């Protein structure tokens, strides 16, 4: 099940990790390549809004 | 839109505990958990007794207590002294941003 | 400590417009709500609506829109109520009570929790 969320930074909904963070990356020597890391567990985030 | 249903008066005798209740709307009472209680003195500004459907505040002994049960919220009085001479009334959140009032309870004591 | 002061009694004729002030001392009165209510001698309470004395934001219940004005002073530290086109069913006492905090993040505009009272000003109409 894969969820399409649009998001640009902090991922939302998905699949975590097993055992440990897993870091991926392309090359790690340039520094125009978006590294992106995997968490194993979530934590929680709550948004709100007035009344209209 | 009308003011909440109270009844006119009750009475009871030293010791003895009594129930002042409230019915409303359900878009008043019924949905939101904001209802407080108010008496007064005659020729003097009335005093908050009890803050959400049931809280106790600061000065105010444990006398009294409240509780909601679906439409209806009730307060109870607990040992009925001479100082209980006042007029009750009953507020709630009513929507919109907006407080309506009870009608008025006035107790006498035997 | 904390008090909330009004001006003196006022009677006045139907067709002119009473001014009632509120002074609140002892602690930061602009984090906290503003809220004013009626009682007419022998009958209950009637509510009329509340300010916000940060932006001055107001709102008023039915049966009052279109004849209340609610300002505020924060330097001087007041409340200030403009009620117009009295009537001789207006015939009551006025008090200010302090509501719920202002907390920027939730509307707490709505929540019965009036603490402290005014004394109440007599204002009558013959
Ligand atoms: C997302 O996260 C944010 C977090 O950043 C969430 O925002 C937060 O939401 C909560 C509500 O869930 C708010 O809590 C409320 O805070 C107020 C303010 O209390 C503070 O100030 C009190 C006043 O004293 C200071 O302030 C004046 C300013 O003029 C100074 O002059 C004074 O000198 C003081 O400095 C103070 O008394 C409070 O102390 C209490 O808390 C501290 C915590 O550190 C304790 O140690 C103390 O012992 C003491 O317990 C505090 O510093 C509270 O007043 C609110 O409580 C009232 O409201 C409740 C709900 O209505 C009610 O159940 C309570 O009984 C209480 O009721 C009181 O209401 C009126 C207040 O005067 C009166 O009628 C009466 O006194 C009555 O008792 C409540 O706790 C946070 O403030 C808020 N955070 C910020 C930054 O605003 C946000 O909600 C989240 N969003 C989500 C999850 O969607
Ligand atoms: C947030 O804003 C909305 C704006 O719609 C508020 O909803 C409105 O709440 C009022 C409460 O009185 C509703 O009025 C009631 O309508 C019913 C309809 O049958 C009527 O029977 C009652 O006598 C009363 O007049 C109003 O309808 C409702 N709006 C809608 C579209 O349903 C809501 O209350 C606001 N939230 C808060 C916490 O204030
Ligand atoms: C990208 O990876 C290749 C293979 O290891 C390496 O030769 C190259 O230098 C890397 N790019 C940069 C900019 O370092």
């Amino acid at each position: 099940g894969i969820r399409p969320v649009v998001s640009t930074q902090l991922l939302l909904n998905g699949s975590l990790a097993e055992k440990e963070i897993v870091i991926r990356s392309e090359n790690l020597t340039n520094n125009a390549k978006i590294i992106i890391v995997h968490l194993h567990t979530p934590v929680e985030i709550v948004c709100t809004r007035p009344n209209n | 839109q009308s003011a909440l249903t109270q009844p006119a008066s009750v009475s009871g005798s030293p010791g003895q505990s009594i129930t002042i209740s409230c019915t409303g709307t359900s878009s008043d009472v019924g949905s939101y958990n904001l209802v407080s209680w108010y008496q007064q003195h005659p020729g003097k500004a009335p005093k908050l007794m009890i803050y959400e459907v049931s809280k106790r505040p600061s000065g105010v002994s444990n006398r009294f207590s409240g509780s909601k049960s679906g439409n209806t919220a009730s307060l109870t009085i607990s040992g009925l002294q001479a100082e209980d001479e006042a007029d009750y009334y009953c507020c709630s959140y009513a929507g919109s941003s907006t407080v309506i009032f009870g009608g008025g309870t006035k107790l006498t004591v035997l | 400590q904390v008090q909330l002061v009004q001006s003196g009694a006022e009677v006045k004729k139907p067709g002119a417009s009473v001014k009632v002030s509120c002074k609140a001392s002892g602690y930061t009165f602009t984090g906290y709500y503003m809220h004013w209510v009626r009682q007419a001698p022998g009958q209950g309470l009637e509510w009329m609506g509340w300010i916000n004395p940060n932006s001055g934001g107001t709102n008023y219940a039915q049966k009052f829109q279109g004849r209340v004005t609610m300002t505020r002073d924060t330097s001087i530290s007041t409340a200030y109520m403009e009620l117009s086109r009295l009537r001789s069913d207006d015939t009551a006492v006025y008090y200010c009570a302090r509501g719920g905090w202002i907390s920027l993040y939730y509307d707490s505009s709505g929540y019965p929790n009036f603490d402290y009272w005014g004394q109440g000003t007599l204002v009558t109409v013959s």
